[PDB]
């Protein structure tokens, strides 16, 4: 986490304008659509057969909001991500069996989602701060795998 | 492989790019430079400063090539042969970097086409950029 | 694209594996599980302990599929249709992982076929595992 | 590093048996052959037109020895690879323009060379510790890129 103060202010300013409910659903849904293999973890979510079925599935929307919820909390402890995400890392490893590469895919999708939403406001340099952040979070989520 | 659907998607989204391709190409590059500084090692000879004409010049060439692959969506291996040759033999860019540029191109398009950048279109553009990258890297060994 | 030299080198190398492919299959998995513990996420239902029969058997299965691939080196896509299906629609292993198994398999051949693991043979086997990986992940989307 | 005393001991003890001269030339030469595109940095070395020509090229062999040397010395600062490769990290970035991905290709080749050499001796548990060292070296070397 080589977030320069200026990088951290930038992450934080934009995060201020996000509707976590909304972004969460879009990021998650979009992942299931761009990398359909990731659907392996959600066969109890029902119909993921088409983009509309995925994007609109109440379960995907509810789960996305959960995920971004946890991510948001993450952004308030940019200093202690590993600590922050520890029990979650254990859970994904030991109970859920989620390959950590999944965490990086979601980070990239998330970045495209922010670009989608903020247009011109998601500047080259803001994107670079968010790149460091999604990466820090994925790493923190993978820290307890064994 | 790209499906009819994908093909339609790509022609459509790229259609909208129109005359901004050049500028979007320049922007994808700058984003790439800023987010993945390791990609810079390939451009030791460039002025990578903000608004560098070298970058503008280069963004345009990248954009023309993407535009050419869209025009020949059914024969990309042949439409891009030359560029495949150049990259394999002269530039010798490590393959991992294609995915980085791909990613920055997707961010750029998303930042400019909110209306078209639907989940379905996003997926198609991603498969497309991946196929372009595969062609460009096909003759590496 | 596998050159003729390559197909030759592969068949030779694999030729010497003989009755041991199964053991090499098993050994590669074990090396993968220890070196890249994230790969274990795909086998929650296995006993991943040293000398597990689940691992040994899986090892054989993998080994056998490679054999079949060497045998149909000219028609991989076709010889592995079913397997590409299984991986894309049921297993859905993430693509990064194929590179990890491919590497543990080189290491294993290297450690067992000293004389045969020449620089040119090494290059070939690598392309080969690469090709095999491409084939197994071609129907992902 | 996140090496276990046991893991530290294993690395250390196999290394003791290494002929850096021979292993350095073979690791670098194999690289130039397996991943032909890394040859972009060694045009001044001569003809690398064939495995034979690469494996035979003295310039290659001698560069290989310089590289494993530096690596070898890094094994003595396994608890601060970062500080040991700082200057070498700057150099690689600022002077040579070597993409850090290359550091990872070599590491994997290094591991294939060790296995090649030690057969039986290079066990799963021993490769595992080596994989952690090669990843650690690559990260250290890439640390100062900007
Ligand atoms: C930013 C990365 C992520 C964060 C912060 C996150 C957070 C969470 C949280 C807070 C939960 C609920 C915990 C509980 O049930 O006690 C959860 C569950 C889950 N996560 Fe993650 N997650 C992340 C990424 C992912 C990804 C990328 C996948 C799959 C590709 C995934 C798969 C799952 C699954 C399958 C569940 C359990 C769902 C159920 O209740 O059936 N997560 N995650
Ligand atoms: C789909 C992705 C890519 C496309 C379409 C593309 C296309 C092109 C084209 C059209 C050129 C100019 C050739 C000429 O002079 O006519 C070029 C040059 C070049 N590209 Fe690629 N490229 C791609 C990916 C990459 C990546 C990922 C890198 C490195 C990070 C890269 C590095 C270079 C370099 C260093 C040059 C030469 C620039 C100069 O000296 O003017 N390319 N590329
Ligand atoms: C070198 C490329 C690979 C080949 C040729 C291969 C081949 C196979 C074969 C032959 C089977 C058994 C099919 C059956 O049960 O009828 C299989 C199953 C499976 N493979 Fe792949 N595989 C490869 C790569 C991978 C990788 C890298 C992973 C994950 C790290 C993986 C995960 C699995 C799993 C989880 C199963 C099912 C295990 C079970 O429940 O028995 N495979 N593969
Ligand atoms: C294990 C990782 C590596 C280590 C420890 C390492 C170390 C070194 C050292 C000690 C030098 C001597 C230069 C000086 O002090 O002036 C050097 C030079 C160099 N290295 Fe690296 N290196 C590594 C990986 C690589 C790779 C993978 C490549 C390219 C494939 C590379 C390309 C070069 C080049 C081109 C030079 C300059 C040689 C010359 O002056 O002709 N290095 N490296």
């Amino acid at each position: 986490m080589h977030l320069t103060p200026e990088e951290k202010s930038a992450v934080t300013a934009l995060w201020g304008k996000v509707n976590v409910d909304e972004v969460g659903g879009e990021a998650l849904g979009r992942l299931l659509v761009v990398a359909p293999w990731t659907q392996r973890f959600f066969e109890s979510f029902g119909d993921l057969s088409t983009p509309d079925a995925v994007m609109g599935n109440p379960k995907v929307k509810a789960h996305g909001k959960k995920v971004l919820g946890a991510f948001s909390d993450g952004l308030a402890h940019l200093d202690n991500l590993k600590g922050t995400f520890a029990t979650l890392s254990e859970l994904h490893c030991d109970k859920l069996h989620v390959d950590p590469e999944n965490f990086r895919l979601l980070g990239n999708v998330l970045v495209c989602v922010l670009a989608h939403h903020f247009g011109k406001e998601f500047t080259p340099p803001v994107q670079a701060a968010y790149q460091k952040v999604v990466a820090g979070v994925a790493n923190a989520l993978a820290h307890k795998y064994h | 492989v790209l499906s009819p659907a994908d093909k339609t998607n790509v022609k459509a989204a790229w259609g909208k790019v129109g005359a901004h391709a050049g500028e979007y190409g320049a922007e994808a590059l700058e984003r790439m430079f800023l987010s993945f500084p390791t990609t810079k090692t390939y451009f030791p000879h460039f002025d990578l400063s903000h608004g560098s004409a070298q970058v503008k010049g280069h963004g345009k060439k990248v954009a023309d090539a993407l535009t050419n692959a869209v025009a020949h969506v059914d024969d990309m291996p042949n439409a891009l042969s030359a560029l495949s040759d150049l990259h394999a033999h002269k530039l010798r860019v490590d393959p991992v970097n294609f995915k980085l540029l791909s990613h920055c191109l997707l961010v750029t398009l998303a930042a400019h086409l909110p209306a078209e950048f639907t989940p379905a279109v996003h997926a198609s553009l991603d498969k497309f950029l991946a196929s372009v990258s595969t062609v460009l890297t096909s003759k590496y060994r």
